[PDB]
């Protein structure tokens, strides 16, 4: 029939898939991620910690150009002495754990490049807006 | 003459010597200023 | 003022020997923006001196793998890997953390 | 590609004032996002910072050992960067690099250094 | 070289710059807002006001036209009963604590104000999008 | 004058009136969502609660097309087994709460449908900015 | 600029009813975001609020000291404001004000006042 | 009922001098929207009362500073500042808070 359990997997199901099937659902991870006298402390200090790394991973991709759309392009080049690897293998040969081994050293100065090439679209764009 | 006398009394007063220095405020984000431009449709 | 040690004095490397020229800070170089703002510079004696490496541990557009920045807070290693004939100069360590710059003392690199 | 001449007496009398200026080719000096500065060094001795301008806000820095006495400005009128240095001692003595630092990579990946004038202070013609 | 730590300032770097140089670095007080048996209790009281303050923030700014755009022009005019001051000198004569005191009476007036005139532009958006 | 209390009601004001004057102001029940030693932790237990689920409501809104907007149209048509309702009646004569009990069934149909409508709208975006 | 004007007996009998209109000149009546009202006025004895009507929802409303015996109803045909008020006893001598108030600034920042009719209850022609 | 009460009865005031109208509520007016409903009209004799006052602590569009609006909850004062001869007349206090409306009894302000 129509509806069948074999192509709807799970919570992390593609996890050893390459990249080009897992972008394919990733909303399967995403909601997933909130919901699901001392020892209501340790319900307390687990709950409160889920919400706040939970927030603190929607402010990084809040305050580039990426509310909620959960797939997005930007502004910033590629420069090779990150990863130096092909574009046509990345997301039908490797996986996503073994990317993210392969770029660690360089996050921090991606996400430090995010932030400063939407604030500079952000002002531009009202720049724009002010003449007209 | 002004007679000054030495006198401990409250506690407070050891730990006045040490958080003068320091006050703390709230960061209050989310002002508003008038600029020329508008939100186009 | 921030204290920049240069160690060794001066080295006579062989062609093709890792050399390695260590600069040490007052105190750590990590910024809240997501770069270490520690620096390496070559000069050339009558020569004014030019940037090899920024943001350590990441090449420059136009200097190959023969320079090397590696370390951690206050602990700044520059390493040479390859030595060439051009390789010979005098290396300077700063920092562009924090108002003023301060530079290394100066380690010469001579041919033997 | 901005070049940068630089210009200055070569004997520079005790007690009085030393004035340099950096000439500006190819280029203005009001160029946004760039970092102008004054950068000493004495021979084999290390190079000192002097002092620095940010184009966009007109924010001129010194170096703390050396706030007192250099005054920094700008020269519209001919294209160039000013030093006024009183009072110079015998450890000024160094060679004066001129130097424009782009503040982001937007504005420039590698910054350029100047040719340098040594600067020695002599009552010797 | 490129890249010095004297115009890349930090935390309330630029708290007492004009407003168009503190415009200039909006991110760097944007992200230092929610990161960074009984005293882990003043642990507890002390995150769940720092992530509840947060959302209160996200709130109000989320139901007006602003997302998580960060600058963003919008409907309302300027009464010059607010302010009356000229425009020319606000982004480069004043400074932003000396704005907060004045202007801190005709807030709620501009909150309220704010709200009507996104949900009257938001079902008009939606009355153009039913007839065709 | 101008500005009465008549018709500017308040929380749960219009709760037995139609859907087209209910959806009128939806921003009144909108703002009252968040904000309004052991009866301290019915305090703690009850304020992770309300940021909780108002966060969970903020969750399933964002993963499909609307970020903020607080009313958004969408993709997938209405299939007439869900409610066989008219649509000339359903804003003007029935009202919220008699919807709510109409509907019940069908609704983790409706939004299991929802987040696949966007996910395939969401890269079918990036396919046509790919090209080009 | 919608003028109100109004009309109604000027002496009306006791123990019968009172019918006054507005009339609504320079406008429609069923113009959007406005509130009708009657408003009457004992002379130097402080003005009350008899009842309103907002348009868009057609909601009739009235004072909780006289919802008994106050009618309100829009006479489309003639563009009048109507009011029928039964059993009117001696504290009805008033003026009658008929108001239109723009609920929102959208719709108007100042609203209108009409001139007023003053209405006296009495057997005597 | 709520009852709007007006202090004075009826002031002689001389041109110049600040002015003062008070009227107090049953209840505060303050509303969850952010706008005080108090209000105040002035009325001249044979002639219909006409607004003055919105939203308290701010003008309207065509009366000047000699109005001012300020108090508190269950609290109203009409400040007159600076008296002409125009300024004569009944003065109004009325809420736009709840339903019904109810008005002020009626400050008469004379010349002298
Ligand atoms: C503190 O006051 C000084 C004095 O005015 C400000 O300096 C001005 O800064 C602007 C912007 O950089 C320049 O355009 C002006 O030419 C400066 N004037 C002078 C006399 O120097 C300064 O910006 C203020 N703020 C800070 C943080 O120092
Ligand atoms: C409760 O029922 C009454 C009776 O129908 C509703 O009144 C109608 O309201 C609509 C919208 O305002 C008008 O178009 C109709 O003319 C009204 N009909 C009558 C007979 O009055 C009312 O809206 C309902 N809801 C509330 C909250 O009162
Ligand atoms: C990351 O850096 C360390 C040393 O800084 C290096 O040993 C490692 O190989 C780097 N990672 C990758 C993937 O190159
Ligand atoms: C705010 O209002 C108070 C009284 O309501 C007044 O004293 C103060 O001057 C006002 N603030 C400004 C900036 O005018
Ligand atoms: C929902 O389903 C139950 C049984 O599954 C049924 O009894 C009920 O009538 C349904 N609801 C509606 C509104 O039809």
């Amino acid at each position: 029939a129509v509806g069948i359990g074999a192509v709807f997997l799970g919570f992390l199901g593609a996890a050893g898939s390459t990249m080009g099937a897992a972008s394919m659902t990733l909303t399967v991870q995403a909601r997933n991620l909130l919901s699901g006298t001392v020892w209501g402390i340790k319900q307390l200090q687990a709950r409160v910690l889920a919400v706040e790394r939970y927030l603190r991973d929607q402010q990084l991709l809040g305050i580039w150009g990426c509310s909620g759309k959960l797939i997005c392009c930007t502004n910033v080049p590629w420069n090779s002495s990150w990863s130096n690897r092909n574009l046509s293998e990345i997301w039908d040969n490797m996986t996503w754990l073994q990317w993210d081994k392969e770029i660690s050293n360089y996050t921090q100065i991606i996400y430090g490049l995010l932030e400063e090439s939407q604030n500079q679209q952000e002002k531009n764009e009202q720049d724009l807006l002010a003449l007209d | 003459t002004e007679t000054f006398r030495p006198g401990g009394g409250d506690m407070r007063d050891n730990w006045r010597s040490e958080l003068y220095k320091y006050k703390v405020v709230k960061i209050e984000p989310l002002g508003v200023a008038p600029t020329r431009c508008k939100r186009r449709v | 003022d921030i204290v920049m040690t240069q160690t060794p004095l001066s080295l006579s490397v062989t062609p093709g020997e890792p050399a390695s020229i260590s600069c040490r800070s007052s105190q750590s170089l990590l910024h809240s923006n997501g770069h270490t703002y520690v620096h390496w510079y070559l000069q050339k004696a009558g020569q004014s001196p030019q940037l090899l490496i920024y943001e350590v541990s990441n090449r420059a557009s136009g200097v190959p793998d023969r320079f090397s920045g590696s370390g951690s807070g206050t602990d700044f290693t520059l390493k040479i890997s390859r030595v060439e004939a051009e390789d010979v100069g005098v290396y300077y360590c700063e920092q562009t953390l924090q108002i003023p710059f301060t530079f290394g003392g100066g380690t010469k690199v001579e041919i033997k | 590609q901005v070049q940068l001449q630089e210009s200055g007496p070569g004997v520079v009398k005790p007690s009085e004032t030393l004035s340099l200026t950096c000439g500006v080719s190819g280029g203005t000096i009001s160029s946004s996002h760039f970092y102008w500065s004054w950068i000493r060094q004495p021979p084999g001795k290390g190079l000192e910072w002097i002092g620095g301008l940010y184009i966009n806000d007109e924010r001129i820095n010194y170096n703390p050992s050396l706030e007192s006495r250099v005054t920094i400005s700008k020269d519209t009128s001919q294209n160039q960067f000013a030093l006024k240095l009183t009072s110079v001692t015998a450890a000024d003595t160094a060679v004066y690099y001129c130097v424009r630092e782009p503040v982001i990579a937007a504005a420039g990946t590698v910054d350029v250094w100047g040719r340098g004038v040594l600067v020695t202070v002599s009552s010797a013609s």
